[PDB]
DNA sequence: TTGGAAAGTCCCCAGCGGAAAGTCCC
DNA sequence: AGGGACTTTCCGCTGGGGACTTTCCA
């Protein structure tokens, strides 16, 4: 059967979403292999066919039930937040590239979201999936319906208000569908569209780089309970810890958190803590350990970082 | 008859709050007051008590003092400007429910407009005189006394400016303090690496100021080691005597070039090698 | 010899005591003179003594024989209704800033002071001269007993049933009890607790602060008899006298009062009254005297309100 | 054959007791009863009298009439409802035990439980639409009255409903009352302070209306004027002629502006400086 | 029964910060 | 393009204070 297939998927994290009010153009989605030297972007191939066909792409919610999303996929090719390419009619595999994000305020994410399920009810781009589960019946006929009615005005204002109670505004995913020509040549026939991995806002303080800048110590007893001064880069308080590691022989690893409260961390920059005790205060010889930070909410962590156990 | 200010208010220190934030911002205390004591910022009135008004409005910072487009809000104010009735018995005035609520640099214009539709310009600088860039991060209160000559007839006196009020938000500006230390205790020769954490600071208008009796030093840290405006990293500079037998207290304090301003002292402990 | 001694009593009245249900931080306890910035420590002090201690508050009755009450004390270092700070090795001056009374429901008073008892037992926090007599041999020996016997929770079942059936709620004593390190540093080391002033629940109709706020009047002549109409804080009909006097030439004081009957006590918040005749109805000039409510019941008195009898 | 109130209940005055208290409450008063005589809750059934039943059922105030929480008590009356036979021979029927007990916000569900469980929904409300906060200060007595059609067979006629009952412990519907007032005589030139006692009020919704002939005054007083609902202190406003000759009479009183409603008048005297 | 409370529930206002969101800019 | 920082909302705790409920007593 003729189906869609992702061939690289964007970057999970790093880039950044930016607001109307930022300007245009900042950079480019990234895709997940994407490197300074071989830049890459999203890619996806149709398989079991070879011709004209149309892609679109999407943002939608990161939630258990996939949702329309108020951020507006902005830039080449695109337009009211959709963006839409031709699929050459011999090369089937189309990329993404200067692909933005915009970040809809706090205070327009009703009003933009109502926007949107009403463009994508209007031109068919799967209405009954991402709107809502009857509204399945405008599919995009040379023009699904292009004008709504008052009962279809009343869903939309229905799935609306409901929808952007519970949206993150810190996560996004992209949506592809494609569309291959009918009978007349218009691009109707859809095709099961497929969902890429989620995107995370790169300014969000949940989804920041956790970074170890400097550290007044680096080395430590075995014996632990020594407090150091941690210097970083924005963190939030009550969502992360300090945790030493090391690989041990069957594979698993010691793990070992520092000691300190929300109250230890100072302006979201630095950390005042004390190192745990160590899985020997008996060793006769140093044991080099990791340490790093993590999110709990998450559990993402800063780069591994060298610290030394020496015995007492 | 004139007006002069007993007490001014506290010029940093109380950040002036949005219309969005709650209902009402705290209020001005005065510059005497700290930790132990209460502060008024209040004025005198000389050669007068008795029947009277006052009207506190807000003008620019420098010379061409144009009303002000923040807002002076809480009792008995309106239209971003304090007004009541003088007490006739007494001939000292303080204001304790004085605070601050600053405009959008969006909502310029509309707040300029009802300074002038709502007669609010003390010093009558012209509408030719009133253009230009104003400083939203500093203001002046101007009281508008009105008192009654020997006469009967309503007398209003020469409007009167207090230094100007901060917002204890651009940092170029702010407090200065000094929260932790991972060490107050230190070689005489100096060179001991010290972090220290604190509020706020610019990297190029920041150095850590040694005083002692008679002597003066700084320690020694690049504008990189300044951790994003609130973390220092640098070390000891050598004490005045590299051969010191006995341990000495010294001061140890942040402090602002441009402005020569000084932190609250925390105590380090010079020591022999 | 070594002994703890009180630096600064409780405010006694002015409190409100806290229930559940009412939530977290409402105001911590107050001191002597609380001038008008707040200045109020309270700080006890341990004299004739130098080093590591341990300070214990908890809450007691207000009776001839003291006893544990049943209400918890709360808030900064509080914890099973007793705060426990320690006293610096070097500084032996103890404050107690935010502590607030935890007042127990009616319903629950029985069950929360047995549960009282058996924690103090356990503890061995002065089980023999708040629980029980025969109870004293439970000492804190770094766990005085740390598990209780069958008989011993029939001495503390017998001494809460008796001890409630007589317990004002309304008025709570604060106790410390220091403890100093033995040999093997723990601190064991008992010393002679002693109690504190009495503070006074101010949601108790009969300890409100009493006030006088606002009098339609503040003069009047010396014939007396005017009608004055003044408001106030919650008062009792019939537990209430509004107070006229003035310190005298030779100490005493010239007292008068207020004509006015509990009908005269508007929804127990104002009273009309009429002023009583001054003690010299032919003065020829006006004198200050000073004017203020009172309870009969414990002859407490707002604060003394200036009024200014003048000749006619 | 319908249904219809000659005599609905009184509105404001009896207080909803608690399960705790009073094994009984009191009665229903009809609206007309007085202290002389006293009358009940009456309906009238147009087009049928002969055998059949009632039910007395407690619902909502409001348009989605769901089952009240609360419970009619008294004779007759089960799972918070009242139920009896109709006199087969009176087209006219008075209930005379009727007794409202309120429940705590505490077993409010459980209440509600009850009303499902026992089939107690005369306007079959859904469960779906049942959802939502029930006004726990008011009711509706909802006449459920069930005749037979003239072939024999039972038959419901249409649910009815009757004005709003309100606890006597809702402020925001009792009635408005002044007890004292130290001052009903000042200038017409306004501005004497007056202390006024008076019956629970909200601060927020309550004002002293001075009418007159073809004019019309407020006092003037801010919401922290009104001493603990039962005081308010304020000052009285300019009267309409200014340089006034002789003493006129004025109406002076308390109004509720969300209702309109009015507290009897007070005689009050505007006089010549 | 009826009334008036006291005892137990709620929960707003106001003054401080601290950070998130939303803006600008080197 | 790339990331820092400034200006504009949003939230949370501390301190008390009034007033709405449930329970209690004369």
């Amino acid at each position: 059967g003729p189906y869609l297939q992702i061939l690289e998927q964007p970057k999970q994290r790093g880039f950044r979403f930016r607001y109307v009010c930022e300007g245009p153009s900042h950079g480019g989605l990234p895709g997940a292999s994407s490197e300074k030297n071989k830049k890459s972007y999203p890619q996806v191939k149709i398989c079991n066919y070879v011709g004209p066909a149309k892609v679109i792409v999407q943002l939608v919610t990161n939630g258990k039930n996939i949702h329309l999303h108020a951020h507006s996929l902005v830039g080449k090719h695109c337009e009211d937040g959709v963006c839409t390419v031709t699929a050459g009619p011999k090369d089937m595999v189309v990329g993404f590239a200067n692909l933005g994000i915009l970040h809809v305020t706090k205070k327009k994410v009703f009003e933009t979201l109502e926007a949107r399920m009403t463009e994508a009810c209007i031109r068919g781009y799967n209405p009954g999936l991402l709107v809502h589960s009857d509204l399945a019946y405008l599919q995009a006929e040379g023009g699904g319906d292009r004008q709504l009615t008052d009962r279809e005005k009343e869903i939309i204002r229905q799935a609306a208000v409901q929808q952007t109670k519970e949206m993150d505004l810190s996560v996004v995913r992209l949506m592809f569908t494609a569309f291959l020509p009918d009978s007349t040549g218009s691009f109707t026939r859809r095709l099961e569209p497929v969902v890429s991995d989620a995107i995370y806002d790169s300014k969000a303080p949940n989804a920041s780089n956790l970074k170890i800048v400097r550290m007044d110590r680096t080395a430590g007893c075995v014996t632990g309970g020594e407090e150091i001064y941690l210097l970083c880069d924005k963190v939030q308080k009550d969502d992360i810890q300090i945790r030493f590691y090391e690989e041990e022989e069957n594979g698993g690893v010691w793990e070992g958190f520092g000691d300190f409260s929300p109250t230890d961390v100072h302006r979201q920059f630095a950390i005042v803590f004390k190192t745990p005790k160590y899985k020997d205060v008996n060793i006769t010889k140093p044991a080099s350990v990791f340490v790093q930070l993590r999110r709990k909410s998450d559990l993402e962590t800063s780069e591994p970082k060298p610290f030394l156990y020496y015995p007492e | 008859a004139y007006v002069e200010i007993i007490e001014q208010p506290k010029q940093r220190g109380m950040r002036f709050r949005y219309k969005c934030e709650g209902r009402s911002a705290g209020s001005i205390p005065g510059e005497r007051s700290t930790d132990t004591t209460k502060t008024h910022p209040t004025i005198k009135i000389n050669g007068y008590t008795g029947p009277g008004t006052v009207r506190i409005s807000l003008v620019t910072k420098d010379p061409p003092h144009r009303p002000h487009p923040h807002e002076l809000v809480g009792k008995d104010c309106r239209d971003g400007y304090y007004e009541a009735d003088l007490c006739p018995d007494r001939s000292i005035h303080s204001f304790q429910n004085l605070g601050i609520q600053c405009v959008k640099k969006r909502d310029l214009e509309q707040a300029i407009s009802q300074r002038i539709q709502t007669n609010n310009n003390p010093f009558h600088v012209p509408i030719e005189e009133q253009r230009g860039d104003y400083d939203l991060n500093a203001v002046r209160l101007c009281f508008q006394v009105t008192v009654r000559d020997p006469a009967g007839r309503p007398l209003l006196l020469t409007p009167v400016l207090s230094h100007p009020i901060f917002d204890n938000r651009a940092p170029n500006t702010a407090e200065l303090k000094i929260c932790r230390v991972n060490r107050n205790s230190g070689s005489c020769l100096g060179g001991d690496e010290i972090f220290l954490l604190c509020d706020k600071v610019q990297k190029e208008d920041i150095e850590v100021y040694f005083t002692g009796p008679g002597w003066e030093a700084r320690g020694s840290f690049s504008q990189a080691d300044v951790h994003r405006q609130v973390a220092i990293v640098f070390r000891t500079p050598p004490y005045a005597d590299p051969s010191l037998q006995a341990p000495v207290r010294v001061s140890m304090q942040l402090r602002r070039p441009s402005d020569r301003e000084l932190s609250e002292p925390m105590e380090f402990q010079y020591l022999p090698d």
